[PDB]
């Protein structure tokens, strides 16, 4: 069945800058869709017959090629735009999917905005002691969050979480828990939270004193 | 030109008398057909409770129903070839011929010779449809008026032939304008203004209709779906010639098995009659006037084989009944062959094209007139009548491309309108 | 138009599941209706299609009887039966009805889709725990709140603010497995003129256990 | 003779393949240009609907703006009309079944150009005007060019490919072919003689232009003690059909007055009449227009008898101006719009009347919608097969034609003429006399 | 076709219910549907009537909003409010759809009815009590047994005699009203030889009050 | 609005007799309609538009009328035609019904089974005592208890109910309770019921003593 490869996998694109998508074709193919997907939504059908677009999709999309190859194209892209694209023909049984290419969007700076929590008095009657960090609003996306207790750092037990891109202000944001047993957590005081991000040379500390 | 404003100025200013004269022809039109209509129902209904009383002893009832719809055959044949030879068969040429005032109208004798002749063969099971008699009678019902009441002109005896033959149409398959399209399209002289009136037409056609209403959805079609509608009118445009030679031919064919007598005529009327009996009770589907199979065809119920069984069967058996010269129509039997090699068609596309998303059933409203539209030449007048009966409206520019397609190829391989064919070998014969 | 699917979670290897997906807005006979599911941050794969009188019935290459789609017009609803499940079967699955624009046919609206999680583990339900901030905040015009979800199974769970009424400055961020067990949490900013003043709340839902927690955010 | 019939029976329906041929290119040019033209008119409708935004706060100035814009683009139409092609003002339908009578020269080299930019500037204008008179005139003439082009002869190629054009117009201009053959065999063809149209042509070029148009644009029921009442719904419609006629006609001569022929006077007089609908298109949106908006509104019920009352009136007093005063567009389309109104009107009446009935007023909106051109066209095959192509709701094809011949039978009693004769009368006959 | 009516029962005089129509079997739209009442051992009468899109909507010359009907074409349902309910509501209410021929219209096909029942008297389960033949009572070939059913409201109660499997020989006599509170009785009769050899008892229920009961019919001593 | 009345109310015939009922208007009507209601189910339309049979009644029933004034009619009526039959107009608005007409079986006179039942010791277990009597199979409908105390006439305390005509023998029955205080009903030893019938002159007396 036919193979639909979409060229670029993940592109990268300041707004306003001319962005174009492929979808290659083994066989030859005709009249082929692509849908949108953002962040926990589910695929919007977007452009369909090759060029016809979707009612609401706004006019700096549109699509073109065919047989073997076909572009969707965004002639001025717009942050609201970041999401991952899938190309689709059916003119061929059966109708098969690309595997998309996910659209990031460049923007200038964005400093994160730390914030850190205590273990909840309803999971320390359990056994846990979860201590948790948002660091909320950032760009770019490459941040370190670096964990102290009492004085020295730690590595055993973090999970860190990432969203994805924002589609508004096409920023980042990352939890950074630290798991501890009741009893391990009760032998310290002072808890820290330590962000190191582009945006500032002298890494953002966010503590707590159990005290 | 001069002329030409004094005849615009003048226009649609049809005689009050004309107008009234066709809301009677249509009345009785109606009547006619529906009692025609009721009395054909009422003997079908015999010959089936006739095998009830005798359901035991498989090959007694065969035999029962063969006789039934031999001697109810023998009483149609013999009516035809006693007082009316001339209302033999469809009924439609004749008439066509009498607007072009190369054909009597003997209604005196016609009127009872059809509706009897035709309450036997249709009531026998024969593959004949209601038009033939119901048109003709039509006409005839028609120019009894004119005659009875001593109108004059040639607009009167024109248009209350034309206005009885359509309301003729119109209570058959409570087609109203199906009825009024036929006129103007098939009937009506064609190679001469005439001065038939439309709207003595529509009167008839309306009070027709209505007499019969007193007493009694499909897919959509993708763009990139059209060319297959083409292929099957191309089908049907390339057979509705061959169907018409074999229709004719077997005119010429059964001719010499009686050789013109009477008596071997009605005989062999019982024995055509008596298939159509016998083959209605083992093989419902072969057998009848093809209304009971259409709506069964179009849901896709029949597997491939019955089709291509009930196609060649229906072949076989609307020709004898038919071109043996039996009183009834051909224009039924034709929508029903037509429906089936629809659905065949289109089941055949569903399976070769998954991706179109295909229902058989659209394929078979497109190709119900398709027949119509190679045999006897009158698309606009068919695709309407399906229009009529099924309005899948949808449907109806592949109805008109397929429609377009039966007729081109039946134009390309020689064909040639089936009932003005009929007409020319009458007329022929009767300059010989 | 909504097309809201139910019916997935967890499934042994081997068992089976019932989807369901029921259509509303529109005349869901009309439509051919189609399945397309989504393994995890992978493509879209084509499951099966079902005109409306379900006289036609085509599935992708599978075997026989893996897969059994099937449609009940009177109550607006799209099934898919799967059985011998494994963790290729582990995915998201939609439901979307179809159409066309020239004829060459799409998924036109979809659903929002049900988690299917081949897996012999057990339904667990979230243990829901507030983040408020500590005692020594310099009550900026900002105060962030997070509540954090703990121990679930299996995905997904959905959290919103005081209903969905506060939506603006929420991030939920995605789940990390420890233990064959989820766990996320979400945080909320909002102005401190209207916390503690005002009550923060975040529901969370656990659909494959049936669950539902509406945790309040208090000051410590 | 006999002998005649006999060989012209048997050489029946065999169209010459290069008058085939010809028809589906004619078709597929009728379609595109009818498609053209509609994109025109719906992207300079839109502009000035964009005009109302930039002007928005200001409502004198907003006033003043729809007045303006739309008077500029009819004036710049009946410029065009007069200055390049006075025979393709009004309609352009008689002009083309004169052309069938051979007593209308078809001025292709004109009127493409004139009738395409001249209603794309009184139709984009926002005036009670149809797509069906540029259509079928711009068909006929697209046939009649191709005829030219390809210099065929006989009266045979000259006919059909005049009436191929002409009904592929209308199905470009309704997305209806059938209403299109009906149209030719009905109404356009020469009514007094036999003619040569060959069908298949015409069934050709239909397709095809349905199909150009098919690219770029992609009820309850009536039982039997009810079909008295669309008798006389009809013959309602018969009674003002003439009257509106003779208004049509009586407003050409009483507007000729005031312009007396001066391509300047006229001209303004046209601006002052566009400009009037594209005020009427922004404080009255209903009063204004080719009618079509309207149509979905009234069939519902929508509407209250009031409006609709109100309506009417309007969009009669708003059709005449426009169409009487000789601006190119149809009168075709607004009389649907009239028809559908006074059936819906009628509809609601006959509603609170007889409860016993079930009524939905809905019906009769849809069977007097094809009603005025019954009436004042005298072609009711043509609007009972072109409203059941839209709308087809077949439980009504009785009470649709029912009405239909009520008002052709009151139209012919009350003293009416057919609307389109009458004018390639009054145009054979201001030419003689 | 089926149309399944529910809602009706006991309500108090000035108090408002909701009976409820289920139509299963057909397209529910394309139809008109109607409600019509019958009062107890009185005629027909007609309550209203609405069309598919429930734009038109008439009631028989009533009060205001005595009766307000309307319809759930996704549901598949007919509704009927009725406010100030007096005593001239008690009835059988039939749901019913509608059709016509030459277009004089009629009533197509109708539910077997819900009972509404108007009365400030309370509800009141049934005193069960036997009845057997006396001491000097003769054995002939035919022996009648019977229950009295006294003491309940409102109505209905469902006798049957074993379970339903002696059908034949039985007669449930109708209610009588009298203070607030119904009585009836039911007969059986039985072959001698089959009592008292073999057990009869009747069961009586009455849902109203969640009365389930059996009454085992012993000869007296 | 249009009052239709049915002449008779209540009448009967045996199966094999040609039966024929009346519905007369106030005013005018045209093409009214017939149910079929038997006891217990749903009216079912049976004729409509006057004289048209509906699909599953059989061909003995048919209908004709008029003005104001139509009747349905069975020619060769049988056991399963007993019911009650209401004809309906709406030619005019509002719509209406009839009275209705109850037609019923014509058998041979029966004599009633007369059954005695004294008050259950279950009953006396709490102040009342009832004594049923029980009039069972007979025709014609019309019947005549009585009660005697001691010998002496009683007529206040006694409650008579009816039955509709039986399905499978065409009869008809009744029950008579006699309800008393415990005290009263104790302090008198002999209760009888006396039916008297049309079919025979001297009543059938049932009775009991409780000594
Ligand atoms: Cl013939
Ligand atoms: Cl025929
Ligand atoms: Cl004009
Ligand atoms: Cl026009």
């Amino acid at each position: 069945d036919i193979v639909l490869t979409q060229s670029p996998a993940i592109m990268s694109a300041a707004p306003g800058d001319k962005v174009t998508m492929t979808c290659s074709a083994s066989s030859s193919v005709s009249y082929i869709h692509w849908y949108q997907q953002k962040s926990g939504t589910s695929p919007k059908r977007w452009i369909y017959d090759t060029s016809k677009l979707t009612s609401g999709v706004p006019v700096r999309f549109s699509g073109s090629g065919s047989g073997t190859s076909y572009s969707l194209t965004i002639n001025t892209m717009e942050a609201e735009d970041a999401a991952t694209y899938y190309c689709q023909q059916w003119s061929s049984h059966p109708q098969t999917f690309g595997g998309g290419t996910k659209l990031e969007i460049l923007r200038a700076d964005a400093a994160p905005t730390v914030s850190i929590f205590p273990p909840s008095s309803e999971q320390l009657t359990s056994g846990g002691a979860s201590v948790v960090c948002f660091l909320n609003n950032f760009y770019p996306k490459d941040i370190n969050v670096k964990w102290k207790i009492d004085g020295s750092e730690r590595q055993n037990g973090v999970l860190n979480s990432w969203t994805d891109q924002d589609s508004k202000d096409s920023t980042y944001s990352m939890s950074s828990t630290l798991t501890l047993t009741k009893d391990e957590y009760e032998r310290h005081n002072s808890y820290t939270c330590e962000a190191t991000h582009k945006t500032s040379t002298s890494p953002i500390v966010k503590s707590f004193n159990r005290a | 030109r001069r002329q030409l404003i004094r005849q615009l100025l003048e226009r649609d200013k049809t005689p009050l008398a004309i107008l009234f004269m066709a809301a009677v022809v249509g009345t009785l039109v109606g009547l006619a057909a529906v009692a025609f209509d009721k009395g054909v129902a009422w003997l079908q209904n015999q010959r089936m409770g006739a095998l009830v009383h005798t359901a035991d002893n498989y090959p007694l009832l065969l035999t029962v129903a063969f006789l039934c719809s031999a001697v109810l055959a023998m009483f149609g044949y013999f009516l035809v070839r006693k007082y009316a030879p001339e209302a033999g068969g469809s009924g439609i040429p004749e008439i066509e011929g009498a607007l072009e005032d190369q054909r009597p109208v003997r209604w005196w004798r016609v009127l009872p010779v059809k509706f009897f002749g035709g309450l036997g063969t249709l009531g026998g099971g024969m593959v004949l449809g209601r038009e033939g008699p119901t048109v003709q009678i039509g006409g005839n019902i028609g120019r009894m008026v004119l005659d009875i009441f001593r109108l004059k002109g040639d607009e009167a005896r024109h248009t209350l032939l034309a206005t009885g033959a359509a309301a003729g149409l119109a209570a058959a398959f409570n087609a109203p304008l199906a009825g009024i399209l036929f006129i103007i399209e098939e009937m009506r002289p064609q190679f001469r203004y005439t001065l038939i009136s439309i709207k003595a037409v529509f009167i008839g056609v309306i009070m027709s209709t209505i007499m019969y209403r007193i007493f009694n959805k499909l897919s959509d079609a993708p763009l990139n779906t059209l060319w297959l509608y083409l292929i099957l009118g191309i089908i049907f445009g390339i057979f509705g010639p061959i169907f018409n030679k074999w229709v004719l031919g077997m005119q010429d064919l059964l001719h010499r098995v009686h050789g013109g007598n009477i008596t071997k005529w009605v005989l062999m009327g019982g024995a055509i009659g008596g298939l159509c009996g016998l083959l209605g009770f083992v093989a419902p589907a072969t057998s009848g006037g093809g209304f009971n199979l259409i709506p069964i065809a179009t849901a896709g119920n029949f597997s491939m084989g019955m089709l291509v069984f009930i196609f060649v069967a229906r072949v076989i058996t609307t020709l004898l009944c038919f071109s043996s010269g039996a009183p009834g129509g051909i224009f039924a039997p034709m929508l029903a062959l037509g429906t089936v090699l629809g659905t065949a068609f289109g089941m055949v596309a569903v399976e070769l094209f998954p991706q179109y998303h295909l229902e058989a059933g659209t394929f078979a409203i497109a190709g119900m007139g398709a027949l119509l539209a190679a045999s006897i030449r009158a698309p606009l007048t068919g695709i309407i009548l399906v229009l009529e009966m099924t309005c899948n409206y949808q449907l109806i520019l592949p109805m008109i491309i397929t429609g377009l397609g039966a007729t081109l190829l039946a134009q390309f391989t020689g064909g040639k309108p089936l009932y003005s064919a009929i007409l020319a070998r009458t007329l022929a014969k009767q300059e010989a | 138009v909504r097309l809201l699917e139910s019916g997935g979670g967890l499934v042994q290897p081997g068992g089976s599941l019932k989807l369901s997906c029921a259509a509303s807005g529109f005349d869901y006979s009309r439509y051919w209706m189609s399945w397309v599911r989504q393994a995890p941050g992978k493509g879209l794969k084509w499951i099966g299609e079902i005109n409306p009188v379900s006289s036609t019935i085509n599935y992708t290459p599978s075997l026989k009887d893996k897969f059994i789609i099937s449609r009940d017009n009177a109550k607006d609803t799209l099934y898919l039966q799967i059985s011998k499940v494994r963790s290729e079967d582990t995915a998201l699955y939609y439901c979307a009805r179809l159409y066309y624009g020239y004829g060459y046919w799409y998924f036109d609206v979809w659903g929002a889709g049900t988690t299917v999680t081949v897996s012999s583990a057990k339904t667990t339900p979230p243990s829901v725990y507030p983040l408020a901030p500590g005692s020594a905040a310099a009550a900026a015009s900002m105060v962030t709140l997070g509540c954090l979800v703990k121990g679930y199974f299996p995905e997904p769970v959905t959290v919103t603010w005081n209903s969905g009424s506060l939506a603006a400055g929420v991030h939920t961020f995605p789940a990390v497995l420890q233990a064959a067990l989820y766990t996320l949490s979400s945080s909320v900013t909002v102005p401190s003129s209207s916390w503690p003043s005002e009550t923060v709340t975040c529901n969370v839902a656990h659909p494959a256990s049936s669950t539902k927690v509406d945790k309040k955010i208090v000051p410590r």
